[PDB]
């Protein structure tokens, strides 16, 4: 202790000097006495002795933690409060008490000067480089912005952006629903104001998005996207006055909403939204098959792929209601540009559909193999 | 944890003159579940298992599932490979994950890592089954050309609703074989080329319906006689457009040099059949 206080008196990188320091608490046999001795020795700092005191409160730190006498830290501790209150407060020595705190070895518990570092012009200044060469140091201030200083998120850039991503989610979900919280008919009145709620609403869930993909939130960033794009299709219904809307469907009204717009261009937001898996032969019987408008097939088509066994049912669904003589071109409105051979070789024979019948089994080449189709 | 890491050494200090095998086997596997906790530690998690909630083993797939719901693909994979608990599964997972977002440059990078695709070339089956679904997730919405860039971003409502309305035009405008050409037909194709193989590559490109470049791979890949036997008739016998078909299987060589067997075999799927009556014109 005497040799380290003299080494100490004589020098009154940073990094560097830190085996200086331990090669000598080397020399001990068992660490804890000479953390004994230490920690008696500090109270011999010199009158103004601030520069190498703090190395000599620094190593009592590094000396008590790597055996772990719980008692000796508490005492530790105090000694670091009293560092910082007793000399370190008059002195104002910024950069000593950065070290220092960043020496803190139970930084965990370092809210004498938490608040202290915002309040001392460190909250922008924690952002300095080469300050983390464990990468500790910026943890710890993420760790700050979140619990110590929450709402600047200046700061919290300079320094979860999943907790940014959930706390825009969130505002936009508030907002959302205070549209929802009143009727319809009271709420459609206000028009300007629910475009400009849906475009807040929208902000904020981009905003979650965004957050989340800084936050590599893949799928939320995704689900946040999804209420955007339900918030814009509502902003379009109350700017653009399409009373027949598809947000904050439930499973029930998301059949009315796909009501609203029913063509497959127009519908497909409100299943997209609300997770809602139309039904595709019963909805299907409306789309085209008893009205033609393979239009919104193909709306469809351009926007998904219905399989062959789908064509082959959907005779069930336009069977399962009264099909007029027009349900049968209307459903056949997308069977030019086909190929399907055995499905719809049986449906043929299921209603005797002479039409397509002649349409594929006559040519020669094609009407020898409509054999290995149907009968085949 | 320190002092519990430390607790437990001291705990085999005292296992090692006892002589008992099964004991120091026991306090190795407390060890582990020390280590584990700590591993955990290193997340700081929502909740947290006991070391009895840990001596079980089923608590372990218990937490590769858990994680799995709370998204923390890396931290949760590093933690369970660590474990001993394996997780192709967890990185497929966060593939479809990002799927649904578009990170696919990342997300590529990071399954490329975990591929595990079927040596066999001549995989007829789903070989990597993780490549059988995520072909499916991928190309169930592609981005044809449609006039507006994956960078149209203050589009207002208005020009939301217009795109409502002009919707059907990104996809239909794509052509049979932009079907094949997309930049996301060319990574999905990456993706194939990654974990999967052409008898796939033909379906993926019929049901888009992209034909030529298909031919010109199956070709380049040699579609096998077989290959051409099956997916050739089995489909021709469910679609007979062939009109095309023999045409491009003689535009594979119309002297009838390099074009040899591949309707060959489809005509022994056919007449061995008893199918011939289009065989003639074929």
């Amino acid at each position: 202790a005497e040799e380290v206080t003299r080494e100490l008196l004589t020098s009154s990188n940073p990094t560097e000097e830190s085996q200086t320091f331990l090669q000598l608490t080397t020399l001990c046999q068992d660490r804890t006495l000479v953390g004994m001795k230490l920690l008696d020795k500090i109270s011999s700092v010199p009158h103004g002795e601030l520069s190498c005191t703090t190395e000599l409160l620094i190593l009592a730190h590094h000396c008590f933690t790597l055996t772990c006498h719980m008692e000796g830290i508490i005492r530790v501790l105090q000694a670091a409060h009293m560092l910082t209150d007793n000399h370190l407060a008059p002195s104002e020595e910024y950069g000593l008490v950065v070290r220092l705190l960043t020496g803190i070895g139970r930084y965990n518990e370092m809210t004498y000067i938490f608040d202290l570092l915002h309040k001392k012009h460190y909250f922008e200044v924690l952002m300095r480089k080469k300050l983390d060469p464990s990468g500790t140091l910026k943890t710890a201030l993420l760790d700050y912005i979140k619990r110590c200083r929450p709402g600047d998120s200046e700061k919290h850039n300079m320094i979860m952006c999943r907790e940014i991503g959930e706390n825009h989610e969130a505002a936009a979900r508030i907002q959302l629903k205070l549209i929802e919280s009143q009727p319809w008919e009271d709420s459609l009145k206000d028009g300007h104001q629910l475009k400009q709620l849906l475009l807040k609403a929208l902000t904020l869930m981009l905003d979650a998005a965004e957050s989340y993909a800084k936050d590599s939130c893949v799928r939320q960033a995704q689900h946040c996207q999804r209420l955007t794009k339900l918030i814009t299709l509502q902003i379009h219904f109350l700017n653009t006055g399409q009373n027949t809307m598809l947000i904050n469907l439930g499973r029930h009204k998301l059949m009315d909403c796909i009501l609203a717009l029913p063509r497959f261009y127009q519908a497909s937001i409100v299943a997209e939204a609300y997770d809602f898996v139309p039904d595709w032969a019963e909805i299907l019987y409306q789309q085209v098959i008893l009205k033609g408008d393979f239009n919104y097939l193909e709306e469809f088509k351009q926007q998904r792929l219905l399989k062959s066994s789908i064509f082959e049912e959907i005779s069930k669904k336009y069977k399962q209601h009264q099909p007029t003589d027009m349900v049968m071109e209307n459903l056949k409105k997308l069977l030019t540009y086909c190929e399907d051979v055995y499905l719809y070789y049986k449906l043929a024979y299921e209603h005797k559909f002479y039409e397509i019948v002649n349409v594929l089994l006559k040519d020669p080449q094609t009407g020898c193999c409509l054999k290995d189709m149907l009968a085949g | 944890t320190d002092i519990m890491k430390q607790l437990l050494f001291s705990a085999k200090m005292m296992f090692v003159k006892a002589g008992q095998s099964q004991d120091l086997a026991l306090c190795d596997s407390y060890i582990s579940k020390v280590d584990v906790l700590n591993i955990l530690v290193a997340a700081a998690y929502r909740h947290v298992p006991s070391l009895d909630q840990i001596l079980q083993p089923a608590a372990v797939t218990r937490l590769r599932n858990q994680l799995l719901e709370a998204e923390y693909y890396q931290l949760g994979v590093e933690v369970s490979t660590k474990t001993g608990l394996d997780t192709t599964g967890a990185w497929h997972a966060w593939g479809m994950a990002c799927l649904k977002a578009g990170n696919l440059t990342a997300a590529r990078e990071k399954f490329s890592r975990c591929l595990k695709p079927p040596f066999d070339l001549n995989q007829l089956n789903h070989g990597s089954r993780l490549v059988q679904d995520v072909v499916e997730y991928l190309e169930s919405t592609v981005r044809p050309f449609v006039s507006l860039q994956d960078d149209d971003y203050f589009a207002t409502l208005r020009e939301l609703e217009a795109t409502l309305r002009t919707q059907s035009l990104s996809l239909a405008v794509i052509p049979e074989g932009k079907i094949m050409n997309n930049t996301y037909y060319q990574e999905c194709l990456f993706y194939l080329h990654n974990y999967s193989t052409n008898l796939a590559i033909i379906s993926f490109y019929v049901r888009h319906s992209c034909l030529r470049e298909a031919l010109l791979h199956l070709l380049n890949k040699e579609s096998p006689p077989e290959v051409f036997i099956e997916g050739i008739f089995q489909p021709s016998y469910k679609s007979g457009k062939l009109h095309t078909l023999e045409n491009l299987l003689e535009s594979i060589d119309p002297t009838l040099e390099s074009w040899g067997k591949y309707l060959i075999a489809a005509c022994q799927h056919l007449q061995k059949k008893n199918y011939y009556h289009i065989l003639y014109e074929l």
